[PDB]
RNA sequence: UGGCACCUCGAUGUCGGCUCGUCGCAUCCUGGGGCUGUAGUCGGUCCCAAGGGUUGGGCUGUUCGCCCAUUAAAGCGGCACGCGAGCUGGGUUCAGAACGUCGUGAGACAGUUCGGUCCCUAUCCGUCGCGGGCGCAGGAAAUUUGAGAGGAGCUGUCCUUAGUACGAGAGGACCGGGAUGGACACACCGCUGGUGUACCAGUUGUUCCGCCAGGAGCAUCGCUGGGUAGCUAUGUGUGGCAGGGAUAAACGCUGAAAGCAUCUAAGCGUGAAGCCCCCCUCAAGAUGAGAUUUCCCAUUUCUUCGGAAAGUAAGAUCCCUGAAAGAUGAUCAGGUAGAUAGGUUUGGAGUGGAAGUGUAGCGAUACAUGGAGCGGACAAAUACUAAUCGAUCGAGGACUUAACC
């Protein structure tokens, strides 16, 4: 169970020995540092936190300069935690490489998706339309809010609103190929998010 | 993706090819803030097109001038126009400058709609 | 699709309090000596960054 | 891409001349089959004195589709029009001859005497 | 366009293809591959199509078989393709042939430079 | 199906469909078990179980029903026969006309047939999203625990075990292992396709740029053939995998009351798609306001103590350039400590061989210069143009007790 904090470049596909074409993502986690190391008798819980990529003298201000001058290293610019891993490993400071994955491993790819602005209901919730002719006017509304009885409206009643840019993971995820001096990560499949978001890997739960 | 202007597809090109040749002809012209910051492209890369100086980049040119008579010299009565002015005046002014032709300056509101007006000069 | 009560007082001042409008972003004119609109050409001295235009 | 109330000529050497598909075979709610289903069907044009007689329930495998399939190595193939084959209860054709190619997909199916009949397997 | 990408995928391109663009005869030496079985088998028709950038590029080949007219696509860059020749130089005012699919012979004939 | 006539006649819109659902269990499928006229396969009945599923058409305004073809199955009911300020009006139930019948007649029939105006800018609560204020005994920047709450729990076929157990034969397994699907959900644009009104080309009519050549305006983007970025499904990747604790029906162990027996009285063991967990998301306004790391410090004057204001520190904002975000706020990337946007120079996709000139042809036209020219949104360098100058907000930390600082 080891994890890394990527950055997403973009999508294309490579052969295999085989002779079979796949579809991968490209990652590239350059540049990430171990920060802190949280344990049980000081906060609770073990979690190791991670930040990702470094930014300039300006953008940073003095406590988090702090922060990361408790280690070495200059301030970063994404930093996050992993959970049910082992503390042993992860001297503070110590940078973490892609090399701690093999080709053929099983990992979890979590981001924010891309972002759609106030959207209606035949998209947010996949509803149906109505009838566009025979004299119909209900075309893509709501539907029905429920019985008389109640003299109101129940609650999780789907309504148009704000869709996309929420949290989304997904699971099983197979890793292609390695390679260590350009710092990248190759997955089969697709994972969440614009060009240039956060990606966070990890080895699967399951 | 550039910007529509609250007008049809062919009302935008005879706007735009309107102040385009507006801006060559006085050099200082006063317009809104959106409209300004969209006439900024096309007259930069028209005046890309004249420091090329081909007979190719005058028919590209050509092609969006409005046929419009800037003043008229005694060389005998003979009128210049718009498109001359642009590859035998404002074109080798610029001849070691890269970019950046034009520059914006902010004014304040209309009075009669609030409109933010600026003034577009080309230097 | 028509109201059902008149609304008071209280409820009426209390939905327009947010109906103000806010100052404007204005400072001094170092030529000038007297106030300008931030990013904006002043219209006294007729200058802006220290250039007549 | 064929679902219910879909139209497709028959390319076998049975009485069928055209068949209208009615259902298809192999869910509950499936309602779209492609190369290498069953579907069941019934036959409108038919030549006469055929094995087949017009206004008859029969099902029948698809050949050939005017959107095919892609292979597991990237390749993709495209037929100009849709095809059929009737087939008994089990997986043997009811005909003696095949007209037209045939998509490859058959050898995965099991449809083997279709696929040994016909003039061009691609 | 990524230059990243471009880095990365640079080493599965195939440099022994020849150069051919649409409308002209080729013949591909497809490989076929059985559960346990290697076999060759000839594709040949007129190019329909070239469409994509870099190794994700694709290519249509078009073939009137008994009657019913036949289209496969293809990878530029796979390794399944054995040999890849240009047997006729054809002339096309297009770069997509879509009209090609509406045309029965002797009119889908296309003249050679 | 009825009885009564208690609210509504200063109006409680009445049948079927469509959109959206949500509850009950008297369970249609799937899960567990007892009995069997339970040899096996296929079944019947009852008990525990509501977690998810529970088709597409022909006829009829039809609910219903009959029929065709599938499916693991095509459950029964409640919610103003759920749902018309959400939709349609085919039917009922206005004015026209006609048939059968009744009436002397005007007319009538819940007998039939053809046609017949469906109004409303959301105040309060409710539901779906997004902001501002204050609070949380100093002021700030990040990373988090999780009380609680939503989401997802579906299922088929084939091979092997094995022609084995069973059975006179006919026929034919439970359990276990593997492969691959149906419907549904989430994400994404590398592939197949769609769109792509500031991209490329062909072409008709007419007007204009003085004429030729080359172009422009209008004709649905004039029409036609392609198509970049974005947005997309019918395209692709993945998911419901394995499991833990306590139980229901049921099956048992040990065991007395009742020297025997007994699943119960004390005490233990197995045991379900169900309960609580595992998995995904929100979550400290959880006024019970939590935790960890780091930063700034203890200033100056008025006060009757209490307390007040007034320059600031760490930090944030006004204002300006924007998009990976967006109705507007908000969020993110930047403001010369600069690649934030435009331009410029190189490229890429896409289109398909520019203008000028020359040659061949009487001419339409063809060939060469030449994978040419053009090229919105895509990539990299470059400070050339605009982010200039300033201003505003923002702490000196109450009391009591205990260990001890
Ligand atoms: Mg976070
Ligand atoms: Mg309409
Ligand atoms: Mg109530
Ligand atoms: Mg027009
Ligand atoms: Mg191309
Ligand atoms: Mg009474
Ligand atoms: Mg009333
Ligand atoms: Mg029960
Ligand atoms: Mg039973
Ligand atoms: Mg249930
Ligand atoms: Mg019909
Ligand atoms: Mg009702
Ligand atoms: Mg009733
Ligand atoms: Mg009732
Ligand atoms: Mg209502
Ligand atoms: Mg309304
Ligand atoms: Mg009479
Ligand atoms: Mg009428
Ligand atoms: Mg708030
Ligand atoms: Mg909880
Ligand atoms: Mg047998
Ligand atoms: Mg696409
Ligand atoms: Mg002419
Ligand atoms: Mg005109
Ligand atoms: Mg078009
Ligand atoms: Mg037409
Ligand atoms: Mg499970
Ligand atoms: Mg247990
Ligand atoms: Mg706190
Ligand atoms: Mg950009
Ligand atoms: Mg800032
Ligand atoms: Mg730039
Ligand atoms: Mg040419
Ligand atoms: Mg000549
Ligand atoms: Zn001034």
């Amino acid at each position: 169970t080891k994890g890394i904090l990527g950055r997403k470049v973009g999508m294309t596909q490579v052969f295999t020995e085989n002779g079979e074409l796949i579809p991968v993502t490209v990652i590239e986690a350059a540049q990430n540092v171990v920060l802190q190391k949280k344990t049980v008798e000081t906060d609770g819980y073990e979690a190791v936190q991670i930040g990702f990529e470094d930014k300039r003298a300006k953008l940073s201000n003095k406590p988090e300069q702090g922060h990361v001058a408790k280690a070495d290293t200059t301030p970063k610019r994404f930093i996050r935690e992993f959970r049910d891993v082992n503390l042993d490993e992860y001297e503070i400071g110590a940078e973490v490489k892609v090399d701690v994955f093999a080709e053929g491993d099983i990992i979890d790819a979590t981001g924010v998706s891309k972002g759609k602005g106030f959207q209606g209901v035949i998209k947010r919730h996949g509803q149906s339309r109505g009838p566009m002719a025979h004299g119909s006017r209900y075309h893509r509304r709501p539907g029905s809010m429920g019985p008389v009885a109640p003299n109101r409206v129940f609650k999780n009643k789907l309504l148009p609103g704000r869709m996309g840019g929420e949290q989304i993971t997904i699971q099983n995820l197979e890793i292609v190929k390695v390679d260590v001096e350009k710092n990248v990560l190759l997955v089969k499949g697709n994972v969440p998010g614009a060009k240039k978001a956060l990606v966070q890997i990890k080895t699967a739960t399951k | 993706g550039y910007r529509k202007l609250g007008r049809t597809s062919s009302q935008r090109k005879a706007l735009l090819r309107d102040l385009a040749t507006d801006l060559i002809v006085h050099e200082r012209i006063e317009t809104t803030e959106a409209r300004a910051k969209e006439i900024r492209k096309v007259v930069e890369k028209l005046i890309t097109s004249g420091k090329k100086g081909d007979l190719h980049a005058r028919r590209q040119a050509a092609a969006f001038i409005r046929h419009e008579v800037v003043e008229v010299v005694q060389v005998k009565n003979r009128p210049v126009y718009a498109l001359q002015k642009l590859f035998d005046d404002v074109a080798p002014r610029y001849a070691e400058r890269q970019g950046g032709y034009t520059r914006i300056l902010k004014k304040g509101p209309r009075r009669g709609d609030g409109a933010p007006m600026v003034i577009i000069e080309l230097v | 699709a028509v109201p059902f009560r008149r609304t008071s007082k209280a409820k009426k001042r209390k939905r327009r309090t947010h109906v103000k409008l806010q100052l404007p972003g204005m400072n001094e004119c170092s030529n000038c000596g007297e106030y300008r609109l931030s990013h904006h050409v002043c219209p006294e001295c007729g200058q802006y960054d220290g250039k007549d235009v | 891409m064929i679902q219910q109330e879909s139209r497709m000529k028959v390319a076998d050497n049975s009485g069928a001349r055209e068949v209208l598909t009615i259902k298809v075979l192999g869910g509950s709610g499936r309602k779209t089959a492609n190369i290498g289903d069953v579907v069941v069907c019934t036959v409108k044009q038919a030549t006469p004195g055929g094995v087949v007689k017009k206004g008859e329930v029969v099902k029948a495998v698809i050949v050939r589709t005017k959107s095919g399939a892609r292979r597991q190595d990237g390749s993709y193939i495209k037929f100009d029009e849709n095809a059929c084959v009737i087939i008994r209860d089990d997986k043997s054709p009811r005909g003696t001859r095949i007209f037209g190619p045939v998509a490859r997909e058959l050898r995965e199916n099991n449809f083997m005497k279709i696929v040994s009949l016909a003039p061009e397997v691609l | 366009m990524n230059k990243l990408i471009d880095e990365i995928t640079k080493s599965q391109l195939n440099p022994d293809v020849p150069s051919f663009r649409p409308g002209d005869t080729v013949r591909v030496h497809a490989k076929v591959v059985e559960g346990t079985r290697e076999r060759i088998q000839l594709f040949e028709g007129v190019v329909i199509k070239r469409r994509g950038a870099g190794i994700s590029e694709t290519f249509t080949v078009r073939k009137i078989s008994n009657g019913v007219g036949v289209e496969r696509t293809f990878p530029v860059h796979t390794p399944r393709i054995a040999k890849l020749e240009v047997i006729r130089r054809g002339k096309v005012r297009r770069a997509k042939l879509y009209y090609l699919r509406n045309l029965r012979g002797k009119a889908a004939r296309i003249k050679e430079i």
